[PDB]
């Protein structure tokens, strides 16, 4: 239900969650793409890596690019699925965090800004999202739960959003039906053991019960904010490759 | 530990407005402790003395109340003003408890010969982290010499969490993810005293740990890995003994299969 983007945008659509217009999936493309206006950003459905995507600007470039991005996703994903999707000039992309039990209780742990993004894969993440309103988090928070009922989530997964920097509009874009590699921002804020709730969750735990680790939506409480970096061996002197054999000596910072 | 968990939320109040009349009447500058002593017998607490100083242990009381207390410190002696965003410091009123931790410290003090510290090179050093973990070290790191000149410690860990019983076995998690080599390290000393029941539901006083014992106090180390490496290196220097006068099988021939 989630797997597939267009499935799962399909989804967010039949319970009020608002979306970009996007087209059905994809040798006619526009009439198609023409339906929904260039610019546009091309989609693996399926497989979403932080990137198999592409921007398409007009028509005449339409023809390669389709193809191009179909042996990718082929190549990267294996299943070959894509759609077109309006563009979001301008945008910072934010996401509740969500956890849902096997008795049908889910919760939100707020959001987080993930927009600082190079080609679309994810570097810097924060928790709370800074530049938002007490209204607009809670209008996100909403939207996750009624995405998170309707498919009466079991576990932690993840509800990401464009926010239209123009308008202050939301999108619902993707679900991440998991963990991710930003949770961490999320816990040293919440004060809430992600990983502990999955378990307990399986376990066959109510949400709400100090036994699954979760407290009840109310007592749920935003404390600061963090920010996550990840160290890599990707040299910025050279090309950012990737470094790699020993390390001779290593330090890391605490406190 | 912090907050101190035996106490009732009359018995905290109590302490703490003791502590606001020690140092109003001494208009006390910057961080400052007030020890008491409490009779487990009566819940009486006493007055003891002052330490007019940050403490090492001011770690608990950083990660419980997310206050910064070395940048309050710093913050107070610029002038500002508890209350005020610049200061370090929230109003009273807005300074609050926040789950529970405790503070390990790791030394080379050995229990294995009555806690004398050991001294020498560091040849390996891997610390654990983690949610919910606080690590206060810098001075350990593999290559490092202990001299015996200075204090035995390594690292201060400072664990968190939303009760006092997981914050104890995060406690438990991280310290025996520790790998120390090179020099002896309390690790399980550390170890036996946060997985007593004692411990556990906090009926210890402060005569436990000479108490206690109960010795623990001991059980040795395998070592299989060291063991194996001797025998590969004897064997591979000397030969077996049934084997190193007889035929030798022919060169390099296939390892078996499994089928
Ligand atoms: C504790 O270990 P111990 O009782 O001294 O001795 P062991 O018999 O476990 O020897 C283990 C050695 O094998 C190796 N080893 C231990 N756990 C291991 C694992 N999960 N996988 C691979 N190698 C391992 C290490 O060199 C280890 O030393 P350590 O104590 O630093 O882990
Ligand atoms: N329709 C769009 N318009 C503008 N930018 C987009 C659009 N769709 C995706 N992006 C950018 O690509 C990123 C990844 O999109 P997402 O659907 O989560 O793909 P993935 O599955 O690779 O995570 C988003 O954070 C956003 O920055
Ligand atoms: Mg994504
Ligand atoms: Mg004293």
């Amino acid at each position: 239900q989630l797997g597939n983007k267009v499935a799962a945008r399909n989804l967010a659509i039949s319970v009020g969650v608002p979306v970009v217009p996007a087209t059905e999936p994809l040798a006619e493309v526009a009439k198609m793409a023409a339906a929904i206006g260039y610019p546009v950003m091309l989609k693996a459905s399926w497989g979403g890596g932080g990137r198999g995507m592409r921007v398409i600007r007009s028509e005449a470039d339409l023809a390669k690019e389709v193809t191009e991005a179909k042996r990718e996703a082929m190549a990267a994903f294996g299943k070959d699925e894509v759609y077109l999707e309006k563009l979001v000039e301008r945008a910072r992309h934010v996401e509740s965090q969500i956890l849902g039990d096997t008795h049908g209780n889910v919760v939100h742990l707020f959001e987080r800004d993930c927009s600082v993004q190079r080609r679309n894969q994810k570097v810097v993440e924060r928790a709370p999202a800074p530049y938002l309103s007490e209204a607009q988090r809670q209008e996100l928070a909403a939207y996750s739960l009624k995405i998170a009922g309707a498919t009466n989530y079991i576990g932690a997964g993840t509800v990401e959003y464009l926010m239209d920097a123009d308008t202050g509009k939301f999108y619902f874009i993707e679900v991440n039906p998991r963990i991710q590699v930003e949770h961490t921002v999320t816990e040293v804020v919440t004060g809430i053991d992600i990983v502990k709730a999955q378990i307990h969750i399986l376990d066959g735990a109510a949400i709400g019960t100090p036994q699954s680790g979760v407290p009840n939506q109310e007592d749920i409480r935003l404390n600061g904010h963090a920010l996550q970096c990840r160290v890599t061996t990707e040299d910025p002197e050279h090309n950012f490759i990737p470094d790699y054999g020993r390390i001779t000596a290593y330090r890391s910072a605490s406190g | 530990r912090a907050p101190a968990p035996y106490l009732s939320e009359a018995q905290r109040q109590e302490l703490a407005a003791y502590s606001l009349k020690i140092a109003g009447a001494t208009n006390y500058i910057g961080a400052g402790t007030v020890e008491y002593l409490m009779d487990a017998d009566t819940g009486k607490f006493y007055f003891i003395e002052v330490n007019p100083r940050i403490q090492v242990e001011h770690t608990v009381t950083e990660v419980v109340t997310g206050i910064d207390i070395v940048k309050a410190q710093i913050h107070i002696l610029d002038g500002a003003a508890i209350g005020t965003p610049q200061s370090g410091v929230p109003n009273q009123e807005d300074i609050r408890l926040n789950g529970h931790a405790l503070q390990c410290r790791v030394t080379t003090e050995d229990p294995e010969h009555n806690f004398i510290p050991d001294y020498g090179r560091i040849t390996a050093y891997r610390s654990a982290s983690g949610f919910g973990i606080r690590l206060d070290g810098g001075t350990s790191y593999s290559g490092a010499i202990i001299t015996r000149y200075y204090d035995p410690l390594l690292v201060k860990v400072t664990a968190w969490a939303p009760n006092p019983l997981e914050a104890i076995s995060r406690m438990d998690r991280a310290l025996r993810e520790f790998r120390i080599r090179g020099v002896a390290t309390n690790l399980t000393f550390l170890e036996a005293i946060i997985g007593h029941p004692k411990f556990r539901d906090n009926s210890y006083t402060t005569r436990f740990i000479d108490t206690t014992p109960e010795l623990f106090q001991q059980v040795k180390r395998q070592d299989r890995a060291t063991k194996l490496l001797t025998y590969l290196a004897d064997v591979t220097v000397n030969g077996h003994p049934e084997a190193k006068d007889r035929p030798k099988p022919l060169e390099n021939a296939a390892r078996p299969v499994v089928p």
